[PDB]
C-alpha cells in the first residue's frame, strides 16, 4: 500500500491525499484545505504479482510505499525458520518460531464471482441476525481460506432467534437484546470450539449492535439441550 | 463504396460496444471496495 | 468522413471515462456514479438534500458505516474525527435525562395503579435508554473555537449527526480543554453567534491564581415533541 | 444518403447504451430486493360471470384460472387470454335493482333488491361473505364505498308478507387488501405494505370489492324470485348522485391477460452461455413471454430436474453450497422489434412459460369485448366486461429510478422522509402509468410533519414517532379517495416500525381542516 504521497515543485510541497479518504475540500469545500489527490488501481501482471498504479511539469513526488513477499514456493514457507531479532534493546534476545507461518491468502475466486459482488451488495440490505440462512452465509463470506473445517463450524448453524430483555442496573432500568443461536455440537471440537467459536461472536455482536442496548449471548447445544450464556458489557455507561 | 465503408465502421462500432462491456467489472470492483475496502 | 472517424474517437473517450470513477468526482456529488453511492446510503431521493442543508458529499466518506443496520460509537468517533483530525472522543452508554409526567402517581379507588406498571413518584422519571454522551478533547486552541458554539466544527457535527443518527436517538455534547484555551466571559450589548453562553461556556476571568475544564456544547435532537395534536375527528374504523 | 442513414442509426444505439449507465448490475441486484420491479403488468380487467337464475339449485365455485378470450383485436385478428385471479363461489342470485332513497328520520337509505332461482337450495348457497362490486364511476362510487362500509348504521331484510323491519346482524368491509387473490404470482414475498402501493396507483378497481358478512346467521323462508335488503347509514348521502340497477354487481371478478405457451423441448449442443427461448406462432408479433415456472427435461441420470437460482439468492445463504444443485437463471431483454426476448442459464428440457400479449394498437383493444367464458360451469354464464380494458403497464427505465427504488427500502428511510418534496418523489415510483388522476392526487400532498410520541410502559420509556400529512382534498375523489389512500398510506408506513420505535400516520385534509387519524403501527423487528 501507500502511506504517504508528497511533492514538491514551484507551490512548495505538494500535500496530496488519498482519494478514498474524501479529501476535504474536494468534498466539503472549505478553505484551508487541499485540492491535490491521488488514487491506486492495481492490476494483475505476467508474474501474478500486483502492478501498482498511481492516478494523481516535471513535478517530483515522494512515496511512502509499504511492500510484502510475493509468489514464495510453497514449501519453503512451512519449513521456513527465523533469524535474530534486531538488538535494539540493551538484553540478547533470542527467538524462537513457534508455528509454521501461514501463507499469504488471496479473496476467493473462480469465475471472479459477480455472486460475491451480489453477495456483499445484497447483505447491504439485510441484519445478520435476521435468520439462520443469513448468518452462515454472510459469515461464510470471511472464510477466504476455504477450509471445510470452518464450513462444518458454520454448517452447524441451525437457528437463529431474539428477543427483548427487560434489565435493571444501579437501579435504573436498561434495555437489551437475547440473541440465542442453535448449534449442532457435532460441527466443533467439543466445548472447546463451541466457546472461543462464542466467545467470536459475542464480540462481534457488541461491534453490530446499537447504541443504548446490551447484548448477550446464548449457544445451544441440540444434541443434549445444554447451553453457553454470555452475560456481560464492557461498554462504558450510566456516567450519570 | 458505402457499403465497404458500413463494414469498417461496424467493425469499429463492434469495438466500441465490447470496451463498454469489457472495462464494467473495472468501476464493478471499484465500486465494491470503495464499500468495503477489504475486498480487494 | 472526417466525421466518421471524429464521432467513434469522441466515444472511445467517453466510454473510457464512464469507468473510471475519480476522473468524474468533479468536486461534489454531481456524476451518476456518486448519486449512485449516495443512493446505497438511503440518500437518493431528490429532495432529500434539501433537509439536510450540508455539502451531501461529505457523507461519502462516512459511506461504510451507513451498510450496517446500527449505529455504533465507532461511528460517532469517526465524525469527529473526520471533521477536526487530532480532536480525540469517547462515548458513553445510557446517558441520564429526566422525563416529566403527564400525571403524578396517586391512589385511586374506581382505577387504581398496578404494580406491574413500575409507577415512580410523580415529578419525574429517569430515562436511561435515550441519549448517549460524546465527549470531545482538543489539543490547540484553533480547534477549540471551531467546537464552541458559534464555530465550524460545531455546525458541522450537528449537520451530520442529522443524517447519520437521525431521529434514533439524542446525542449531549461536551467538551474537555485546558482554562488557557477559554475566553474571558465579557459582557456586550450585542448578542453574537461566538459569544458565551450563561450555562456554557460563561467562565469567568481568573485573578492570576492549566487544570482541564469541561463546558458544554450543545445537544443534538431532530423531534421536539411540541404540541399540535388536534385530537381527532374521524379515524380508520374497518372491521375487516 | 444511405450511408448517413447507416451511420447515424448505429450511433445512436451505443450513445444510449452509455447514457444509460449501468442497468447490467444495478437490475440484478434490484429484482432481489424488489421481487416484481423486473417485470410489466399485463392488461387486465373486471368481468362479470352470470349464471342462468331461473334453474340453478346449488352453488358452484368457478376455478380460479378459468379463461375469457377476448373477440377479434387489431391487423392479425388475433385474442386476448384473460383469466380469474379468484375462485368464486357463484350462489343463485343476481341484483335485481338499485334504489336511493330517504327515511322520514333523515337517515339515507340505500335499497338493493334481489331474486333467487325457482329451486334455490338455502342449505347449498354460500350466504357467508356475499361479494359485491361497486360498478359506478369513481365521482360517485367512491363515496358509495364509505356510505356503505364505514358509516352503516342499519341492516334490514325485507321479506314478503311486509316484514321488512327484519335487523340483520352483519357488516361491509373491503376486500381489496385481502391476503387470497394477490393478483399475481407472488405468494412467497406477501410485501402487502407495497405491493398494495401499485395496485393503488394502477388498477385501482381491485379495491371496489366490498363483502357483506355475516349473513350465515340469516335464516330465511323458502321462495321464489325477488327480494330487498335496505342498508340504512348514518349520513345525508350528497345531494347530487346517479344510481342505476347496474351500480352493483355479485357475479364478477378480476381477470388478467395470462396464459400459457408451449412447453417445448428445449435442447442444447453444449454450454454456450445461455440460451434464447422463444415459442411457437410468435410470428402473429402478439405473444410474448411473461415468465419462465419451471424447468424440467430427461437426460441420463433421469428427470432433468433444475432449480431456480432465485431461490438460494432470495435467502442468501450459503449459495457456493446451494448452487450445484443444477440450479438455472433467466434473463429478459427487448429484441429490435421492441419485443423481449427470453434468454435461459443453466438433452431436452420441458420449460413450462408463461406469456401475455405485447404490441398492440390502444384504441383497438379498448374497444375490444370479451367472448364466451370456457364452459367449465354448469350454468351457460354470460360475459359482461365491466370497465374498458387496461393496456400494458410498463415501469419507468430513467434517470436513476433503480437507485431510487433501492434508497427507498432501507428501514432507516424513514428518517428522510418528512417533507413533502421526498413524499411525493417516493410515491412516484410507483406510479407506473403516469394520467391526470394520479398526478392530481400526488400533487394533493402539501406538506409532512413529524413529531414526537412519549409514554411509559411498565416503567420503560417508549418512543414513537407521528407522521403527519397534509393532503389537499381537491386531489381526491371526495372522502372516498381520501380514505383509501389513508388506509393504504398505513399499511405501507407501517413497514418502518422497528422493534425500537413505532410509527402513526394522522392525515390533514385541508379544504375543510379534518383531521383523521389511523393506530399505532408495531413491528418488533430487526432495524434492517
Amino acid at each position: 500500500s501507500v502511506d504517504a504521497v508528497t511533492g514538491s515543485g514551484r507551490t512548495g510541497s505538494a500535500e496530496y491525499v488519498p482519494f478514498t479518504s474524501f479529501r476535504h475540500r474536494g468534498g466539503m469545500l472549505r478553505h484551508d484545505a487541499p485540492e491535490r489527490y491521488y488514487h491506486t488501481r492495481v492490476k494483475r501482471g505476467v508474474t501474478g504479482m500486483y502492478d501498482t498504479w498511481l492516478i494523481l511539469e516535471r513535478e517530483t513526488l515522494s512515496l511512502r510505499i509499504t511492500g510484502t513477499n510475493g509468489q514464495l514456493p510453497r514449501r519453503a514457507l512451512q519449513s521456513t525458520l527465523l533469524d535474530r531479532c534486531e538488538q535494539v534493546l540493551q538484553a540478547p534476545v533470542s527467538v524462537r518460531n513457534l508455528c509454521k507461518p501461514t501463507l499469504p491468502v488471496y479473496p476467493p475466486t473462480e469465475d471472479r464471482f459477480h455472486w460475491r459482488v451480489m453477495s456483499h451488495l445484497g447483505t447491504g440490505f439485510l441484519n445478520m441476525l435476521s435468520s439462520a440462512e443469513v448468518l452462515r452465509g454472510t459469515l461464510a463470506l470471511y472464510n477466504w481460506r476455504d477450509d471445510e473445517l470452518n464450513h462444518r463450524r458454520l454448517d452447524a448453524i441451525l437457528a437463529v432467534q431474539h428477543h427483548r430483555i427487560q434489565r435493571f442496573e444501579k437501579g435504573f432500568l436498561l434495555r437489551g437484546l437475547d440473541v440465542e443461536v442453535t448449534l449442532d455440537g457435532n460441527g466443533f471440537a467439543g466445548e472447546g470450539d463451541i466457546h472461543l467459536f462464542g466467545e467470536m461472536l459475542n464480540r462481534f455482536l457488541a461491534l453490530y449492535a446499537d447504541m443504548n442496548q446490551f447484548n448477550q449471548l446464548t449457544l445451544i447445544v441440540q444434541p443434549e439441550g445444554k447451553c453457553i450464556r454470555w452475560k456481560e458489557n464492557h461498554n462504558p455507561r450510566l456516567p450519570g | 463504396c458505402v457499403e465497404r465503408l458500413f463494414e469498417g465502421f461496424a467493425f469499429s462500432m463492434g469495438r466500441l460496444r465490447q470496451k463498454i462491456d469489457d472495462d464494467l467489472p473495472e468501476l464493478t470492483e471499484s465500486l465494491v471496495s470503495m464499500l468495503w475496502p477489504h475486498y480487494l | 468522413l472526417d466525421i466518421f472517424s471524429h464521432r467513434l474517437i469522441t466515444q472511445y473517450y467517453r466510454i473510457w471515462r464512464k469507468y473510471s470513477y475519480p476522473a468524474t468526482f468533479e468536486a461534489g456529488g454531481q456524476d451518476k456514479t456518486s448519486q449512485y453511492l449516495l443512493g446505497l446510503a438511503r440518500l437518493g431521493i431528490p429532495g432529500c438534500a434539501q433537509n439536510i442543508a450540508t455539502p451531501v458529499s461529505r457523507f461519502l466518506a462516512l459511506l461504510p458505516l451507513m451498510l450496517l443496520p446500527g449505529r455504533t460509537a465507532e461511528g460517532l468517533t469517526s465524525l469527529v474525527t473526520l471533521l477536526a483530525p487530532g480532536t480525540q472522543a469517547r462515548v458513553w452508554h445510557h446517558d441520564r435525562r429526566r422525563i416529566p409526567l403527564k400525571t403524578p402517581l396517586t391512589m385511586r379507588v374506581h382505577h387504581p395503579v398496578s404494580l406491574k406498571s413500575r409507577p415512580v413518584m410523580g415529578d419525574h422519571a429517569t430515562d436511561v435508554n435515550g441519549q448517549v454522551l460524546l465527549q470531545l478533547s482538543t489539543q490547540t486552541g484553533s480547534e477549540v473555537q471551531g467546537w464552541l458554539p458559534g464555530g465550524h466544527l460545531y455546525s458541522d457535527l450537528l449537520a451530520l449527526l442529522h443524517v447519520y443518527l437521525g431521529s434514533r436517538l439524542d446525542v449531549r455534547l461536551q467538551l474537555c480543554v485546558e482554562r488557557s484555551l477559554l475566553p474571558d466571559a465579557r459582557l456586550s450589548c450585542r448578542p453574537a453567534a461566538g459569544s458565551p453562553q450563561l450555562g456554557r461556556t460563561a467562565v469567568m476571568r481568573t485573578q492570576a491564581k492549566a487544570r482541564v475544564m469541561t463546558i458544554s456544547l450543545g445537544r443534538y435532537q431532530r423531534v421536539q415533541e411540541h404540541y399540535q395534536r388536534k385530537e381527532t375527528q374521524e379515524n380508520g374504523d374497518y372491521r375487516w | 444518403e444511405r450511408l448517413f442513414e447507416g451511420f447515424a442509426f448505429s450511433m445512436g444505439r451505443l450513445r444510449q447504451k452509455i447514457d444509460d449507465d449501468l442497468p447490467e448490475l444495478t437490475e440484478s441486484l434490484v429484482s432481489m430486493l424488489w421481487p416484481h420491479y423486473l417485470r410489466t403488468i399485463p392488461s387486465l380487467s373486471v368481468v362479470a360471470l352470470t349464471p342462468r337464475l331461473s334453474v340453478m339449485k346449488m352453488a358452484e365455485t368457478v376455478p380460479a384460472g378459468l379463461e375469457v378470450t377476448s373477440r377479434p383485436v387489431g391487423p392479425g385478428n388475433t385474442v386476448c387470454r384473460y383469466r380469474t385471479t379468484r375462485a368464486i363461489p357463484l350462489n343463485p342470485l343476481a341484483v335485481e335493482k338499485v334504489v336511493m332513497t330517504t327515511e322520514p328520520d333523515g337517515r339515507s337509505v340505500l335499497k338493493i333488491g334481489f331474486a333467487c332461482s325457482e329451486l334455490a337450495d338455502w342449505s347449498q348457497v354460500d350466504l357467508h361473505r356475499l361479494s359485491l362490486y361497486l360498478a359506478a364511476e369513481a365521482p360517485v362510487s367512491s363515496t358509495l364505498h364509505l356510505m356503505m362500509t364505514k358509516r352503516l348504521a342499519a341492516l334490514y331484510l325485507r321479506l314478503p308478507g311486509n316484514d321488512e323491519r327484519i335487523r340483520i346482524d352483519g357488516w361491509f368491509s373491503p376486500g381489496g387488501f385481502a391476503e387470497e387473490d394477490r393478483l399475481w404470482p407472488k405468494g412467497d414475498s406477501a410485501f402487502s405494505g407495497y405491493q398494495l402501493l401499485l395496485e393503488y396507483f394502477t388498477f385501482r378497481e381491485k379495491f371496489m370489492f366490498v363483502h357483506l358478512n355475516g349473513l350465515e346467521n340469516v335464516s330465511l323462508p323458502a321462495g321464489i324470485s325477488g327480494f330487498d335488503l335496505e342498508v340504512v347509514l348514518s349520513q345525508p348521502w350528497p345531494a347530487d348522485l346517479p344510481v342505476t340497477d347496474d351500480a352493483l354487481c355479485l357475479h364478477c371478478v378480476p381477470v388478467i391477460n395470462l396464459f400459457t405457451l408451449e412447453a417445448d423441448p428445449l435442447i442444447i449442443n453444449g454450454l454456450e452461455s445461455e440460451y434464447l427461448l422463444r415459442p411457437k406462432r410468435l410470428q402473429d408479433g402478439y405473444t410474448e413471454i411473461y415468465s419462465v415456472d419451471a424447468v424440467t427435461g430427461s437426460g441420463r441420470t433421469g428427470s432433468a430436474e433444475y432449480v431456480p437460482f432465485t431461490s438460494f439468492r432470495h435467502r442468501g445463504g450459503m449459495l457456493r453450497h446451494d448452487a450445484p444443485e443444477r440450479y438455472y437463471h433467466t434473463r429478459v431483454k427487448r429484441g429490435v422489434t421492441g419485443m423481449y426476448d427470453t434468454w435461459l442459464i443453466l438433452e431436452t428440457l420441458s420449460l413450462r412459460i408463461t406469456g401475455t400479449n405485447g404490441q398492440l394498437p390502444r384504441r383497438a383493444l379498448q374497444s375490444t369485448l370479451l367472448d364466451r367464458c370456457e364452459q367449465v360451469l354448469q350454468a351457460p354464464v354470460s360475459v359482461r366486461n365491466l370497465c374498458k380494458p387496461t393496456l400494458p403497464v410498463y415501469p419507468p427505465t430513467e434517470d436513476r429510478f433503480h437507485w431510487r427504488v433501492m434508497s427507498h427500502l432501507g428501514t432507516g428511510f424513514l428518517n428522510m422522509l418528512s417533507s413533502a418534496e421526498v413524499l411525493r418523489g417516493t410515491l412516484a415510483l410507483y406510479n407506473w402509468r403516469d394520467d391526470e388522476l394520479n398526478h392530481r392526487r400526488l400533487d394533493a400532498i402539501l406538506a409532512v410533519q413529524h413529531h414526537r410520541i412519549q409514554r411509559f410502559e411498565k416503567g420503560f420509556l417508549l418512543r414513537g414517532l407521528d407522521v403527519e400529512v397534509t393532503l389537499d382534498g381537491n386531489g381526491f375523489a371526495g372522502e372516498g379517495d381520501i380514505h383509501l389512500f389513508g388506509e393504504m398510506l398505513n399499511r405501507f408506513l407501517a413497514l418502518y416500525a422497528d422493534m425500537n420505535q413505532f410509527n402513526q400516520l394522522t392525515l390533514i385534509v385541508q379544504p375543510e381542516g379534518k383531521c383523521i387519524r389511523w393506530k399505532e403501527n408495531h413491528n418488533p423487528r430487526l432495524p434492517g
